[PDB]
């Protein structure tokens, strides 16, 4: 249950971060301390988003 | 039925001409309703002469032995199935619950019989547990030797080292699977001890010393064959002891199963039967006519129900009694009944833990419905943290029927009785976090900004934006990451704290005029309200209208210097003229007029009320309490700014230390890093920000109401409504 | 305790060493107060304003709070009726907070020249001693309101015979804190910002 | 280096970063130690109040979090060649969350120890405990507000 | 008194809340009109005792039972306060119990020297003074043997039966006199020198009153140490001690010990940052558990003439 | 290990089984000295590296 709700929040929170790096948003990659190449830091949390989707659908079978 | 949420309910002092033939039976049909708070008609009578006390002492001696029966249900560990058919019978909604006849006198001669037999049964099965634990320790060992309670080894060695010579033999051994006892009533450890001595008089002293403590020493044979003979003798008597013990334990415990699945039924109609008698004591009786008057407090919009209830009882009782529950007028103080449903009961509950209101006063818990969540929302203010608190309360609101019966934990009844005071927090804090331009630590870039950065710049130069417009709803998102993002937010929040605290102080203060005009007291209006309204409005209203006036004057196209409100305030009272730089024309001739009006009010506040003894002192400690607290409350609305800065800024670092580290173009290390430092973010965020930070903010929005709002209009205390009703009381309270 | 009488011998010996050898004008506290940065004094007066205010505010809070929690074991209604004694202990910290906000606005960067001038040394000394005045007066008023609001907690065990007189001396400690506030607002009244 | 930025100027900054976390952690320690000795003496016989009575050590820990934020914020503004103006506002932010968070951590310790020994003899004190406790907590938050306000004037 | 509420704030706030449970002079007038023990139980529950007899029956409610349930309710409150104290107060509340265990080793010796049982005698023994060796008291009846054998490990170790009682008790009260002037601060200095001295007074007067040399068994910490000790040492008759007790202005006309104690105890609560409050509560609540017992003996057997001898200053 | 020395050596006479728990506390307490010996051996390795 803790990892289900934690991954349900994980998928939603991480993916919209991946979309706010893939679109080169001003609040994420607009500084000088920014993660450069936003579409390359985006696939780190596309894969991190869907690995929470793995934890979500794997822990969604014990419910 | 007019609702009683703005003021209290209109209470009617009814008194009951109850005759002595249905005095025990008619008390149930109004005890089942739950409407009447009775008065102490016998407060000068000695407490043992209330003429039903011999009928309360005889069912306190029945409830004394029901909590003895439940102690046996906790010693022998019966699950106590606790059939709730009594809750299904008396539904606590209507007076259809019938009374009990002489079944109570059967519960007396039934409850006593169980106590006597149980006491004998327990004494006998514990007396053979004494010789059981006496023989089970004798079969451990099988010179003086025996066993002690395993915590006296340090002091039996200590006393035996000092008493023979200082040179003696000793041997100690432990006991596995410790047993219970009779005096301690708990499983205590034991240890086997062996001493040795050759003297005859020494042995007697050693035996006496061992006997005196918590020990029972024995005497064993000095042979291996004698030890094998006595071990078979003790185990031959002990297996016969298991034989006698099992049958008696089974008979006792199964006789406890005859009541233990059923005792909760015939405990309810004993605690409910004692409640009626206790209510009856608060009454008066007449020697000539066998009547029983018990004057109590009913709401006046509930006198319709009592006539119907009386009629129904009259129909079901062929005595044709008058039953004249006639209402009289009194000089006493009636209680404050507020009529709250499931939405405004969690807000009424936190406003009267500071005090039960005065009778038919302005209820503070009706403005607390909106003022308390919003005040918290100012201080919390985040769409992400308000969305986690809507989902925390929404789940409870969505299925409240199946949480209405549950285990009801200690921090789960508190989190459930205020499920609407948490939902309305997280919605007001979602609107506030949208005005703060605040998702979890960052901004929503959803309107066109009013700040346009310039065209070209170099990498690593300071850039000053130019205002091209105003942001429609909330703070600009152009203030995110900037170096002076605190020099705007702090000023805006700190003036918002002043403005939203002054408006809450004057909306709350106006309640005083709302109930000095209802109580028909025109002296208190001209003596307390208007001298305090002029002083409060001038000193702090004048401050509050100059935040809005400086916010409504462009000080950069007029060529005028922008003033300082803080500087302006401290030279209204210290050298009242001599403005450093003015704010509006003809300022000093009204800025010293405000001071003159306030100064005239300070004598007026105190002098007018006594002159129209005790009220001179009561007013002179009320004016100096009013004057130096308005300068304290307005400075104590800055907590809203302080807790909002200590939530927004703190979260902005909690983002940086977990999530923003975990960003980078890494393939295999990153997809573990931003998952682990996300679960180190979301768990930490819920733990710190939603719970500890959130509780901190809801206890200042509870403090702003208990001292900065209810100081002004919440005068006095009253006795709470608390009517005589029936509740399904637990057996756990024993 | 012995180190007090060991650093007093050193001050006597080093004083008479400078004095007897004609160089007693080397121990000059004026040149110390004139070569030392004014931002030291100004921000060791702001940070010790809110510092000693909070130290006295908390000193009052655990005196009367741990009194009326102990007094509330039998009479639990005192903790929601005698919470006015912990208001005025905490308004002490508010009075050290207001001084900090006002004082900060006088704390700007100065140029290389016009750094050790008359007005900068003035406002350094002014925010130093005014932040000590309102920091230590609020330290004493927080201790005073704490030890007289703790006698309000064990006297609200008795019903109503004394609380109307006790409150008068409860707010007499508040007035002292306020008078300390309006002295630090006049010590640094004519102090300007760093220019 | 120059007159504005000497070499001893980041001593104030370094001392301030250290002061912000050592003084808050000393006050949060005293709060944790007196509340934890009040809890581990309280819940020997009343073990079902173990989650209500733990709020003094959570609330004393929030003083440590406040101290931690000041240290991180002013270590972001440290530097070798920093002005002596920003050295003393990092030392003012240091010892203004420092000596205020230790006194606030002390007062959480005494009030929380009196509370968790008092809210078990009578559970009606649990609402009165935390409202006193919040007051002894936000005195550390008032120290934190000064530090944030004073760190807002660096460069 | 700004450092008192650190370790002793919750302590004094609850002890000062226990002295409001001391039932007042109006609370005995309605309590002396019962004539049955059930009725007394019925209106003793309205006080801050608060239904402590809710578990005992009403048919079998002995006079002693109320004497020991009210004293158990006293003693659980005492070692509730005692195990919440710091090293300057946990010692002081242990030194309160040190004078109790002297009355327990004085009773265990005079109970075990004669033919008596350990269990029966142990029940009468006061339970605040109770060390783990105290149930023995049977290794030897010799006074010399007891110190080495059984009192060596006790905290009575730095200190015929009444002779070694006053030999323990004077050295105890001297050690308790120079402790409360050493580690206990100023508002309880003048208390724990005068109240303690009174205890040295009404024990030294009972020396000469029970004796009708004596200079070594009398405690010298009070107002009778410099002058009245020599006059009271050579007093062989009742008139010699009556003439010797006239020299003190606070003890003249007394030879009324507990009434002077309770009047000296009501002024002890007038200080409110002192630790003399817990001694004033202990001796006041131990007073009003023998006031209730004195009333319940006049109720169990009908003795209506001598009821009004209870003494309450609070 | 002075405080846990007379702690563990005084209660071992009443219970001979409290000895494997005593010595692991003494190992824990002893290691701190060795931590100071690790830093005192790493500081003393740095007296040679370009002392000029």
């Amino acid at each position: 249950w803790c990892c289900t709700v934690l991954s349900a929040f994980g998928v939603v929170i991480l993916s919209v971060i991946a979309h706010l790096f893939n679109t080169n948003h001003e609040s994420f990659v607009g500084s000088i301390n920014d993660p450069e190449d936003g579409p390359a830091v985006a696939h780190t949390v596309y894969l991190a988003a869907l690995v929470y989707l793995v934890f979500f659908v794997f822990c969604g079978f014990q419910v | 039925k007019e609702e009683a949420i703005f003021r209290s309910a209109e209470m009617a002092l009814v008194q009951f001409y109850i005759p002595q033939e249905i005095s025990r039976d008619s008390a149930y049909t109004l005890g089942q309703l739950g409407l009447v708070q009775f008065r102490d008609l016998n407060s000068k009578v000695r407490a043992f002469q209330r003429t039903f006390v011999n009928e309360i002492r005889r069912l306190d001696n029945v409830e004394r032995q029901y909590r003895y029966f439940y102690s046996l249900l906790k010693k022998h560990d019966i699950k106590l199935y606790e059939g709730d058919t009594d809750k299904y019978l008396d539904g606590s909604g209507e007076l259809y619950v019938p009374p009990s006849g002489s079944v109570i006198d059967d519960y007396v001669r039934n409850a006593s019989y169980l106590e006597e037999r149980l006491i004998q049964m327990e004494d006998a099965t514990d007396q053979i547990e004494v010789q059981k634990n006496d023989l089970e320790q004798y079969r451990f060992i099988l010179y003086v030797t025996g066993v002690i309670a395993r915590d006296k080894v340090a002091t039996l060695e200590q006393i035996l080292w000092r008493v023979l010579r200082g040179n003696l033999f000793f041997k100690t051994v432990e006991i596995e699977q410790p047993v219970y006892d009779v005096k301690t009533r708990e499983y205590k450890h034991k240890n086997a001890f062996i001493v040795f001595s050759h003297g005859d008089l020494i042995i007697k002293r050693i035996r006496k010393i061992a006997e005196s403590l918590d020990a029972n020493l024995y005497d064993v044979d000095s042979s291996n064959e004698g030890r094998s003979q006595q071990l078979a003798k003790v185990n031959k008597n002990l297996s016969d002891l298991y034989t006698v013990l099992k049958t008696t334990s089974t008979t006792l415990e199964s006789e406890l199963y005859a009541i233990a699945k059923e005792l909760d039924s015939w405990f309810q109609d004993v605690t409910r039967e004692k409640a009626i008698f206790e209510i009856l004591n608060k009454s008066n009786y007449d020697t000539n006519r066998k009547i029983l008057i018990a004057e109590g407090w009913i709401p006046r919009d509930e006198l319709a129900t009592l006539q119907a209830r009386l009629g129904e009882m009259i129909a079901r009782l062929g005595i044709d009694v008058p039953s004249i529950i006639q209402v009289l007028d009194t000089n006493h103080t009636p209680p404050t009944f507020h009529r709250t449903n499931k939405f405004t009961a969690g807000f009424q509950s936190i406003c009267d833990c500071y005090g039960i209101a005065q009778y038919r006063e302005i209820n503070a818990g009706l403005p607390t419905i909106v003022t308390f969540p919003f005040m918290f929302a100012i201080m919390f203010g985040d769409m992400g943290h308000g969305f986690l608190m809507t989902l925390a309360a929404l789940s409870l609101v969505l299925n409240e029927k199946k949480i209405n019966k549950m285990k009801r934990g200690e921090i789960f009844d508190m989190a459930f009785t205020g499920r609407y005071i948490i939902l309305l927090m997280g919605v007001f804090s979602m609107y506030t976090g949208f005005l703060y331009n605040d998702i979890f630590s960052k901004t929503m870039t959803i309107f066109k900004s009013g700040w346009k950065w310039p065209d070209h710049w170099k990498k690593g130069e300071s850039i000053t934006a130019t205002s091209v417009g105003t942001y429609p709803i909330g703070l600009d998102w152009a203030w995110h990451g900037t170096e002076n993002a605190l020099l705007f937010s702090n000023s805006y929040k700190m003036k918002l704290s002043i403005l939203m605290g002054f408006i809450h102080m004057t909306y709350s203060y106006f309640f005083s005029l709302a109930n000095h005009l209802y109580f028909n007291s025109m002296i208190d209006i001209i003596g307390n309200f208007i001298p305090g309204l002029l002083f409060m409005q001038g000193i702090f209203g004048y401050l509050s209208v100059c935040i809005v006036y400086k916010w409504a004057v462009d000080w950069v196209k007029d060529g005028k210097p922008a003033p300082g409100l803080l500087n302006m305030l401290i030279n209204m009272f210290l050298s009242p003229g001599t403005i450093d730089d003015e704010l509006y024309p003809h300022q000093a001739k009204v800025q010293v007029f405000l001071l003159l009006m306030a100064l005239v009010c300070i004598p007026w506040l105190l002098l007018v009320k006594p002159l129209h003894g005790d009220i001179m002192i009561h007013q002179v400690i009320h004016t100096i309490e009013f004057c130096l607290n308005c300068v304290s409350h307005t400075a104590s609305y800055l907590r809203l700014w302080a807790l909002s800065l200590a939530h927004a800024q703190l979260s902005s670092v909690l983002w940086t230390m977990t999530i923003q580290i975990a960003f980078g173009f890494r393939g295999f290390v990153g997809v573990f890093m931003t998952v682990a430092l996300f679960a180190m973010w979301f768990a930490l965020t819920c733990a710190v920000l939603v719970l500890m930070e959130g509780t901190s903010a809801m206890l200042h929005s509870l403090r702003l109401h208990w001292v900065e709002s209810m100081s002004k209009f919440f005068v006095g205390e009253g006795l709470p409504y608390e009517p005589f009703a029936f509740e399904y009381k637990d057996m756990e309270v024993a | 305790h012995f180190l007090y009488y060991l650093v007093l011998i050193v001050v006597i010996v080093y004083g008479l060493y400078k004095l007897f050898t004609g160089h007693g004008s080397d121990i000059n506290f004026g040149k110390f107060l004139l070569r030392t940065s004014p931002y030291m004094w100004a921000n060791l007066g702001i940070a010790l304003c809110v510092g000693l205010s909070v130290v006295g505010a908390a000193w009052g809070i655990f005196i009367t709070g741990s009194s009326m929690i102990g007094a509330g074991v039998r009479a639990p209604r005192i903790t929601t009726k005698n919470l006015i004694s912990i208001i005025f202990c905490e308004v002490v910290a508010i009075y050290g907070l207001i001084i900090a906000i006002v004082f900060s606005s006088k704390l700007t960067v100065a140029t290389a020249e016009n750094m050790y001038s008359k007005s900068n040394l003035y406002t350094g000394y002014s925010l130093f001693w005014a932040g000590i005045t309102v920091g230590a007066s609020n330290l004493i008023c927080g201790i005073a309101v704490g030890i007289t609001g703790a006698t309000a907690a064990i006297s609200d065990a008795a019903d109503s015979a004394l609380f109307v007189k006790i409150l008068v001396i409860e707010i007499f400690g508040s007035i002292l804190g306020l008078l300390g506030l309006i002295v630090g607002l006049l010590m640094a009244g004519k102090a300007s910002e760093f220019q | 280096m120059t007159e504005l930025c000497p070499v001893y100027a980041p001593f104030f900054g370094a001392i301030g970063c250290a002061s912000a976390i050592i003084f808050t952690s000393l006050g949060a320690a005293y709060g944790t130690a007196k509340s934890g000795v009040g809890i581990c003496a309280t819940c020997v016989l009343r073990p079902d109040l173990l989650f209500k009575n733990i709020v003094p050590v959570i609330m004393a820990g929030i003083i440590a979090i406040y101290g931690l934020v000041v240290s991180v914020l002013v270590c972001y503004s440290l530097g070798q060649k920093q002005a002596l103006y920003t050295g003393f506002i990092q030392l003012g932010a240091g010892l203004s969350v420092g000596l205020s968070g230790l006194a606030a951590g002390f007062a959480i310790g005494i009030v929380g120890d009196a509370g968790v020994r008092g809210s078990s003899q009578q559970p009606r004190l649990f609402v009165g405990m935390i409202l006193i406790l919040i007051f002894a907590e936000v005195l550390g938050l008032y120290g934190l507000i000064v530090a944030l306000l004073l760190n807002s004037r660096a460069t | 008194g700004v450092y008192f509420n650190i370790d002793n704030g919750f302590i004094e706030g609850v002890v000062r809340g226990y002295r409001n449970g001391l039932l007042s002079n109006n609370q005995y007038i309605n309590l002396t009109q019962c004539d049955t023990l059930e009725d007394l139980k019925l209106q003793l529950s309205s006080t801050d005792y608060g239904n402590f007899l809710s578990s005992v029956s009403s048919e079998s409610l002995t006079t002693s039972l109320i004497q020991e349930y009210a004293s158990s309710k006293l003693y659980h409150e005492f070692n509730y306060i005692r195990d919440q104290s710091s090293g300057s107060t946990r010692k002081f509340m242990d030194y309160i119990t040190y004078g109790y265990m002297i009355d327990n080793v004085a009773l265990m010796i005079t109970g075990t020297i004669h033919d008596r049982d350990k269990g029966e005698i142990l029940q009468r023994c006061h339970p605040l003074g109770w060390f783990d060796t105290l149930p023995t008291l049977s290794v030897a009846t010799d006074l010399e043997s007891l110190y080495e054998t059984v009192l060596v490990d006790t905290p009575l170790a730095p200190y015929n039966i009444e002779i070694i009682r006053n030999k323990l008790y004077k050295a105890y009260l001297e050690d308790f006199y120079n402790f409360v002037t050493e580690e206990i601060p100023e508002p309880a200095k003048e208390c724990m020198q005068t109240l303690l001295g009174f205890e040295a007074d009404r024990r030294s007067i009972n020396i000469a009153l029970n004796s009708l040399l004596k200079s070594d068994l009398l405690p010298n910490i009070g107002k009778l140490y410099p002058l009245a000790t020599f006059h009271l040492a050579q007093a062989q008759d009742f008139e010699g001690v009556r003439a010797a007790l006239a020299n003190v202005y606070e003890y003249r006309g007394f030879l009324h010990f507990y009434q002077l104690e309770m009047e000296l105890c009501r002024d002890a609560f007038t200080q409110q940052f002192a630790i003399s409050t817990v001694w004033a509560w202990m001796k006041s609540k131990e007073q009003e558990v023998r006031n209730i017992t004195w009333i319940a003996e006049c109720i169990a057997q009908n003795q209506r003439e001598r009821i009004n001898n209870y003494i309450s200053v609070y | 290990i002075g405080i846990v020395g007379d702690a563990g050596v005084r209660g071992s006479s009443q219970q001979p089984r409290l000895f494997v728990g005593m010595i692991l506390i003494l190992i824990f307490a002893e290691v701190l000295g060795l931590y100071g010996l690790i830093v005192a051996l790493l500081l003393n390795s740095r007296a040679t590296q370009d002392v000029v």
